[PDB]
């Protein structure tokens, strides 16, 4: 959980 | 979310939308498990609500998204409706979700965990961007 | 309510610190945030407030309440996700 | 206040 | 209600305490008939939630009051939880309540009642009596 | 909570006068009472507001929301039955 | 309906 | 404001 496959940009 | 940003689609995954039949989205909510969604208990979630898992833009018809139904409402029996506190209802869905590159879980933490106060995180939502 | 999906970064208050704001209406099982120029609103509520944790992104708190106008200079009050837990796991292990 |  | 007044027990026989499983008092309802209660789709009323029916002071054990099973919670489709207009919810009861000298029903208006501003009316309910 | 049923006597207001203390907030299918030295409040929504009509109790109004301190001062929002008697009707019917 | 057997007191 |  909480690894996602397309990663945030913040 | 006033002040915020648009997210890079698919990069919070357990993001889903709460919708009534008529396809109006009225609560946010996560998935923890494909067969399970946390959301608020306020939200007043019935089983003829719908759950959508995988979509970025609700303005668009070309996005693979999961309309899931809703099996069961559990709504926390310490929720006061008068104070708003232990404001947390679970769903269970009829139907699993599929998870994918847009579509996955978040974590829970342990009861013990800290997270203190001056620590920077992060919430994502439909809600209004002005009042 | 907007089309896409919005994200926004926020600071953790302390209970204490939170109940200047809101006084008795805080309650253990709740912890606020923002306050800093961003604020939650209406149609969020149920949404995540996630931190970062070991690499893995956590749930630490559930979109509740805050000020009818979404003030970015009031803290939004969430749901304490650790203090929920329990019920949590109760309820997935039972169904 | 309010809900949200 | 604040500064209200305690009514005489069993005048209001339409008025109903909707009450989780662990027996609180969160909203009222009003009995429409035997079969169905109308509440604030607000309440955010769940199948798990009771209807009890023939109250008048909650903290005795000597009242017979019924406490009715909902079998289905219907909230209006137009109910828009952002400016909480359209704020109703029908509740269709799995057993009916049994009508009596302290239970009995409202009657519903027709669409095209007038209730002209300054007529006086009148609300009952086990809300806050203080803030 | 108390624990016996509480009542009062209020007044209805007009939409137009309610829209003087809460705006825009008040919309077609809301009816205001009260402002009137008495108030509904939390643990209320959901009961009846009734009106007696040709010697019968009609239900004119769902107490839904108000000031967030139940002021005796501000008028109460309630649902506003003649507008959605029709669903009420149509929902018995089909079931 | 709306006529109840215990008179309201108000 | 609030709800009731």
């Amino acid at each position: 959980c909480g690894v996602p496959a397309i990663q945030p940009v913040l | 979310i006033v002040n915020g940003e648009e997210a890079v689609p698919g990069s919070w995954p357990w993001q889903v939308s709460l919708q009534d039949k008529t396809g109006f989205h009225f609560c946010g909510g996560s998935l923890i498990n494909e067969n399970w969604v946390v959301t608020a208990a306020h939200c007043g979630v019935t089983t003829s609500d719908v759950v959508v898992a995988g979509e970025f833009d609700q303005g668009s018809s070309s996005e693979k998204i999961q309309k899931l139904k809703i099996a069961k409402v559990f709504k926390n029996s310490k929720y006061n409706s008068l104070t708003i506190n232990n404001d947390i209802t679970l769903l269970k869905l009829s139907t699993a979700a599929s998870f994918s590159q847009t579509v996955s879980a978040v974590c829970l933490p342990s009861a013990s965990d800290d997270f203190a106060a001056g620590t920077t995180c992060v919430t994502t939502g439909w809600g209004l961007t002005r009042y | 309510t907007p089309d896409r999906l919005q994200q926004a970064s926020l600071p953790l208050l302390s209970n204490t610190n939170c109940k200047k704001y809101w006084g008795t209406k805080i309650k253990d099982a709740m912890i606020c945030a923002g306050a800093s120029g961003v604020s939650s609103c209406m149609g969020d509520s149920g949404g995540p407030l996630v931190c970062k944790k070991n690499g893995a992104w956590t749930l630490v708190g559930i979109v509740s309440w805050g000020s009818s106008t979404c003030s970015t200079s009031t803290p939004g009050v969430y749901a304490r996700v650790t203090a929920l837990v329990n019920w949590v796991q109760q309820t997935l292990a039972a169904n | 206040p309010g809900a949200y």
